[PDB]
């Protein structure tokens, strides 16, 4: 949406943007609709953008509005970035699904590595519906159907939250049980000893026999769950 | 009399906080809706109308706070009694506390909100209603807190008006050194690298100053300080053990 | 009376109010520094789901996060012997950005927050700080700590992101939960190409990555770690100059 | 008589002739110093009417410029509180280039004096030493005063460079006068390609690239500021070490 | 007897004006018609011979000029009158300015005289008449002065006779070090950065010690402190005011 | 009897002995830190004979052994006044290196000794100890000694490596003899594209890449030298600190 601000030269001399559609104007939640087109690569590359040999095919939309469930260019399925030889036509098409109800304005766009966006034609999308009604779902290799709106977000709380309570206490107990003037005062004072010492140093290595504890056992815990997991590809 | 007041402290948490929710709901319904394309002129309507109120307001706001401090200042701060001079430096914790969040609501908040919404727009301009929450509200209105809360100790406590407090420059300056890279964060997004990728050292002049506000460290020691030195040879030993 | 306050009551109260101030005051803006410097040193790498490969991030993340955790430590510890200077830093950062990510980059921009997410470090932070308790060195707990601290940021925050590597068949493709979360919920600024994560390479020897970055990121945070200290150190000077 | 001196007459005639040959001998050799800094790092900038670009020229040029200036009124001020320090700095390293100019550039190698001419830094100067004059501290006059020094670079440069921006029309192919200058006359290891001025980029939002430089350059040059007063003030040093 | 003297002073100048000015028209002259080829013998009549003409002769004139003020130094420098010492003081500051106007000549003039020189050949080796001109005989020829002003200092004025001025020793070996990056930029020139861009961090070597002129600052600051202190009570405030 | 010894003679004995032990004492550690530095910096240039080239081998490993050989010159010189610090450091190297090279390379891994000798440096250390010990000052060792410490490297290296510079003919192609015994004794991981030498440039001037490689390392080891004497004097510190 901000293509106009972008310089004119640069704008019509890297991506020559045609025969771009869009399936459908107006969507409903969780209703597909396709935006394809071709795009020339210009044979006048210029020095200022890098080569769009490192390039990724991309939904220009005001956040995910509409989830993108496949793109292709090439006649190749493009999740990842994809090379562009300059003086040659590409063939591209992105499955969108309905998120967020409203008018949106969504564009093609294509971004090169060492050059940014570039920003194609842009249509009006109207959505209707509701945003609690949209899943996407997913399969697993297992088999297994989950659905990417909400999958996982109770375990990354259920992890993350618990430990940011027990940094709380901690921070709370050492606060309560020595002051900070008071402490301050203690260890200007010469005696920065009575401020910790043990019975404090067995509270200290108490905490963190427990901390290594549950990082252990959260650990091997989320290995049986989910014993089988790959690297990010 | 009375020690700890803490009305003022209250009073500006409560509108500081009300003022940051205020312009947050507000940025989350013009976010989109007239906050997406800056040539539309309901753009100009929306947040142009706020970045040019913002700047003028905080200079004149940050300018007057300083001339009535230095004009409100004691001419015989050494005769402070030892109450006043706890009430002072009470007054100058709250000072303090209201500039920490402050700079919680500017260099944390908006700051990181600023990076949701370089995933939203493709970065029509420079003048994006994050930068202009972040850039030219919440960074000048915490410098504008931190110069009153240097300014007061420098007007109305002893030790911070014999000279100047390295520590206290440096968390009064550099916090305000956070600002600066909205040229150079530009003009390296718009030279230097390509993409949005928040780890450029293009952000990272943002880091080398706001390393700056670790200067309260030195600030609050210096408070302490004061505070120990107050409290007699009984307030030390006998009552805070 | 004890001066200046008028009787021990008040100055009970006084004190503990006093403390009460100066923690919030030194809790924010130690969050504002810390967030500021680990947004935009350290990614970018909290930010996405799909940035938290096995190689960079627990190698980025851990080393820029070690900074304002041994500044604080070093205020706190030397100046009142209080031992959660690092737990401080940490959970100020987690408690910034979860309050961020919940409220703009999903209540703003509707990023579900299984790709927003950020990085636990509380088990790391309270591993330094114990040992700077344990011990009463920071050499020591620079060397073994700072060691500890690298280590023990992968195996704390498997448990959040092993979700997402489950693997899935995406048209002849497998791809991650991850990966596929970051395809779904379009960023426009976002290419895959600067993912900059572990793409492979030649001379890596299969199945120990994830040791060997956690084990770089460990004492790369004892030379970190040595230097923010004497940082903290430094921005804790109470010297006054004559002239400004 | 006022020891060393036989009569008042000739302390003050003594006076007056050490205060002149101070006064050159200070000129001079800082005029050296920071014409050495400026060729060898501001370029090759200055040198060429096709290198003074909208981007890279008002940023490299006040940035690398403020430095003896900086120096110079850390020397000045503080010792003779004389608030001339920025403008003594640069109308040496104007004079110095300005005479170079003229008789190498030009007397010497028949360049033609439009191709070049160097980039006015007076009026930056003079903004640095009142901003320093009315203020009395360093710090003020580092961040006010150093962010006038980038802002006024382009506008007070652009009277001596608007009339080689006038397009002309070479074998359809739009040029300005700059670049034709630069490349009637030629120059033998000067390529167009090494010219590192601004050849566009996908995210220059239009009709700002001069203030956005402008700001990057002026804003920057704070930390330029700071750290060449304080070199300065280290090279005034009156150390003397017993042995070498 | 007569304090300021300045004999000295405009012999010196002008000896270094007419020889460089001499040095200037016969590069005029020559600069072509046998100064462009490297590889004609008309390029060793003209150009080699001042080339190997000028290192032993500005060895030969530094070596002596410091063996001469060490075997000319007086060995009570102690007991040197206030007269005196005013005298020692503005002969060396005789010398401090024979020793700018000899750095703005080589430093500035032929230093960038090199950069329009660069422009007009296509680098046929590194014995170019400019670098003949520059490297090998201006900075040289500074140099030498600037050991004749701190050897002047050395053996005349008690304070710089007692230490060394650190100062004074950066102003004497810094400015020494620009010569110095004949390597740095040959080599420079040849294997790293590419072209005639004088940016390139092959040049930042002689920045780095072109920082180093600054030096002077110590050097004229100590002096002015002599100064102030042979000037008495009534010098200081009943003249000066 | 002298306190704390018994007798003349047991004191003399005792004296001795500390100083066989000191000497031993500090030639090794001394071994051991110049080779991990040297080894880890300066190549890998002395690992090879085919690396030892023209241009990169007396720029890169003058350079980098003229470390320790300042260092261990400012600790001798300054508490000892004893002029063999830059030999100490050097004769601690070539030992140390002589002895890995017929041990291990040769006579673990069999590589042959014509292959992988290291530079000598005997020649620049002696006149870097005796231009400290002519003079007093290492001001003045810094300059002279330092320049003619990379002037002599290559001219004391040559009687070595001149008999592999001999030319041979291979299938049609030139091939100095350095070439091919490291083309001949096969080198898993050292591709010739690695090499890092002396591949040509059009503005290397015919017969003078030695000189330039040699006056340009050896007169930028000033700074070197600068820098190690007075890191070496840090290190020679006698500081206790309270706390740690
Ligand atoms: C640190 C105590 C808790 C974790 C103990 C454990 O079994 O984890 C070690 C294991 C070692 O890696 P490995 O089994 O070789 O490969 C597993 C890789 N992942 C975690 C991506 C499946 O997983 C890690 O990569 C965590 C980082 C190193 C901590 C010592
Ligand atoms: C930015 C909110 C800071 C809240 C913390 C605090 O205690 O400071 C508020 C301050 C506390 O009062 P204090 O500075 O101690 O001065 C009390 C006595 N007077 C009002 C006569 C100077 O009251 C004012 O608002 C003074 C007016 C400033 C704008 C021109
Ligand atoms: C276990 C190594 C101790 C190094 C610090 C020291 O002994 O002091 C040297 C210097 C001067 O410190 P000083 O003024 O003596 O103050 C002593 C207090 N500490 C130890 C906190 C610096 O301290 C620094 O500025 C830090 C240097 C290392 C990190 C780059
Ligand atoms: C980053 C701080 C820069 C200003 C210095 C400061 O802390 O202000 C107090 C200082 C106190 O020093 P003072 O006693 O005034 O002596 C300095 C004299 N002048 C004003 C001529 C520089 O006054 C000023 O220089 C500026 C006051 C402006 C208030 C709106
Ligand atoms: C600094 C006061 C004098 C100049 C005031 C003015 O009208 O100039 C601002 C204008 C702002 O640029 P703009 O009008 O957006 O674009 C004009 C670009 N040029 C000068 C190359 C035609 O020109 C500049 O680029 C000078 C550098 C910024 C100083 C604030
Ligand atoms: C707003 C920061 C003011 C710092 C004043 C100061 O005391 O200087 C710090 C330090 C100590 O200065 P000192 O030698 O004590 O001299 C104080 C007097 N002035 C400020 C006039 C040099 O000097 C430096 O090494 C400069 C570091 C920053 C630039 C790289
Ligand atoms: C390259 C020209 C330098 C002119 C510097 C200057 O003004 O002072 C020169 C100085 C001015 O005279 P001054 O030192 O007062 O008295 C000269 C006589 N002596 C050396 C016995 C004190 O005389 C000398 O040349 C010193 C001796 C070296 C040549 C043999
Ligand atoms: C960058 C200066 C290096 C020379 C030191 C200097 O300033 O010279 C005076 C100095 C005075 O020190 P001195 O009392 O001689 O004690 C040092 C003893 N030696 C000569 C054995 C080093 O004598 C020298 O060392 C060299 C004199 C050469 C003149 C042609
Ligand atoms: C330093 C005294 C002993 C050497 C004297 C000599 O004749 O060597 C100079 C010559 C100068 O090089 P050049 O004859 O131009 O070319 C010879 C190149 N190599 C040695 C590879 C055949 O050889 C060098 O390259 C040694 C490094 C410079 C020492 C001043
Ligand atoms: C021609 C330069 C002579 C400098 C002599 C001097 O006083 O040392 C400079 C500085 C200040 O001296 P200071 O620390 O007080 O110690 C004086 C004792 N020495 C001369 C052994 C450092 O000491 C350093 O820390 C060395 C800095 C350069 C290498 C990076
Ligand atoms: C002598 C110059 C003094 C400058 C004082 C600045 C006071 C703070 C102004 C804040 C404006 C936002
Ligand atoms: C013991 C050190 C002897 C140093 C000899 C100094 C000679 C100065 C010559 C100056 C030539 C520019
Ligand atoms: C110590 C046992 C090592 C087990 C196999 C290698 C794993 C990587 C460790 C660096
Ligand atoms: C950001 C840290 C800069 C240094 C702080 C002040 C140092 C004081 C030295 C005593
Ligand atoms: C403040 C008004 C801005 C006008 C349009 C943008 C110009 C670039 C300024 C950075
Ligand atoms: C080029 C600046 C190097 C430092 C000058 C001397 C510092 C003196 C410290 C008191
Ligand atoms: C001084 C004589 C120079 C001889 C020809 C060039 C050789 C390279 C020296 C840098
Ligand atoms: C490796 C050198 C680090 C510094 C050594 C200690 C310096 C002591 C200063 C007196
Ligand atoms: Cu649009
Ligand atoms: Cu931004
Ligand atoms: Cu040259």
């Amino acid at each position: 949406h901000g293509e106009k601000s972008q310089q004119a030269f640069l704008r019509m001399r890297t991506l020559n943007w045609y025969d771009v559609q869009w399936s459908k104007t107006t969507v409903n939640v969780n209703e597909e609709m396709v935006l394809s087109g071709k795009v020339h690569v210009f044979s006048a590359w210029p020095q200022a953008v890098a080569n769009p040999r490192v390039s990724f095919l991309n939904a220009g939309e005001p956040g995910p509005v509409l989830v993108r469930t496949a793109q292709f260019i090439g006649e190749q399925f493009a999740p990842r970035s994809v090379s562009l030889e300059i003086g040659k036509d590409y063939a591209f098409s992105i499955n969108l699904r309905g998120r967020r109800a409203g008018r949106w304005h969504v564009h093609a766009q294509i971004n090169v590595e060492g050059g940014g966006p570039i920003i194609g034609p842009g249509q009006w999308i109207e959505i209707k519906g509701d945003m609690k009604d949209f899943t996407d779902p997913v399969t697993l290799l297992d088999g297994s159907t989950v659905d990417l709106e909400h999958y996982g977000i109770s375990r990354v709380y259920a992890w993350h939250l618990p430990w940011m309570a027990v940094g709380a206490a901690w921070i709370f107990f050492w606060f309560v049980r020595k002051g900070i003037i008071t402490s301050y005062i203690r260890v200007a004072e010469g005696k920065a000893d009575d401020v910790i010492g043990d019975d404090d140093r067995r509270i200290g290595a108490i905490v963190l026999a427990l901390t290594i504890l549950a990082t252990i056992v959260g650990y091997a815990v989320t290995n049986s769950t989910f014993p089988r997991t790959i690297p990010l590809q | 009399e009375s020690v700890v007041d803490l009305r003022g402290m209250w009073i500006g948490l409560v509108l500081l906080n009300v003022f940051y929710l205020i312009v947050r709901i507000y940025e989350q319904v013009f976010g989109w809706r007239a906050g997406l394309d800056s040539f539309a002129p309901e753009f100009q309507t929306y947040w142009m109308s706020i970045l040019w109120t913002e700047i003028p307001l905080e200079l004149v706001s940050g300018l007057g706070l300083a001339g009535y401090l230095w004009k409100t200042r004691d001419r015989n701060v050494d005769a402070v009694t030892p109450r006043e001079e706890m009430r002072r430096l009470v007054v100058l914790v709250q000072w303090l506390v209201v500039y920490g969040i402050a700079i919680y609501w500017g260099a944390s908040f908006f700051t990181e909100q600023d990076g949701t919404w370089h995933m939203t727009v493709i970065r029509d301009t420079d003048f994006t209603p994050s930068h202009i929450i972040e850039f030219y509200m919440s960074y000048p209105i915490y410098s504008v807190i931190a110069v009153g809360a240097f300014f007061y100790a420098k007007t109305r406590i002893p030790y911070f008006a014999h000279g100047y407090s390295l520590a206290f420059l440096i968390v009064a300056i550099g916090p305000f050194m956070i600002i600066p890279n909205v040229g150079l964060n530009e003009w390296g997004h718009t030279f230097w690298f390509m993409e949005e990728l928040f780890v450029a050292p293009l952000h990272w002049g943002f880091v080398f100053f706001g390393w700056m506000a670790l200067g309260v460290f030195g600030v609050v020691l210096q408070i302490l300080m004061r505070i120990h030195a107050l409290v007699g040879k009984e307030g030390v030993k006998l009552l805070t053990e | 009376a004890v001066g200046p306050f008028n009787s021990v009551a008040e100055a009970a109260g006084c004190v503990q109010t006093v403390d009460w101030m100066l923690l919030v005051l030194l809790f924010f803006a130690v969050l504002g520094g810390y967030h500021v410097h680990f947004m935009l040193t350290a990614g970018d790498w909290d930010f996405w789901v799909d940035w938290k490969d096995r190689r960079m991030w627990p190698t980025v993340v851990p080393i820029l996060g070690v900074t304002f955790c041994a500044a604080s430590q070093a205020f706190w510890w030397v100046n009142f012997r209080l031992p959660f200077g690092a737990v401080f830093a940490a959970l100020g950062l987690l408690i910034g950005e979860w309050i961020n990510r919940y409220v703009n980059f999903w209540g703003w921009t509707y990023f579900p927050i299984s790709l927003v997410f950020p990085s636990a470090l509380i088990v790391p932070a309270i591993w330094l700080d114990v040992i700077l308790l344990l011990s009463g060195s920071y050499v020591i707990t620079a060397v073994v700590g700072s060691l500890g601290w690298g280590l023990l940021f992968y195996p704390n925050n498997w448990p959040a992101i092993a979700a997402f590597h489950q693997a899935t068949e995406q048209h002849g493709q497998l791809m991650t939960l991850a990966d596929l979360i970051g395809f779904h919920f379009v960023r426009t600024s976002m290419p895959e190409y600067i993912r900059m994560v572990e793409r492979g390479t030649l001379r890596t020897f299969g199945k120990d990555v994830v040791p060997v970055a956690a084990f770089f990121s460990g004492f790369v945070s004892m030379m970190v770690y040595f230097l923010w200290w004497f940082m903290g150190r430094w921005y804790s000077t109470t010297k006054v100059i004559d002239t400004i």
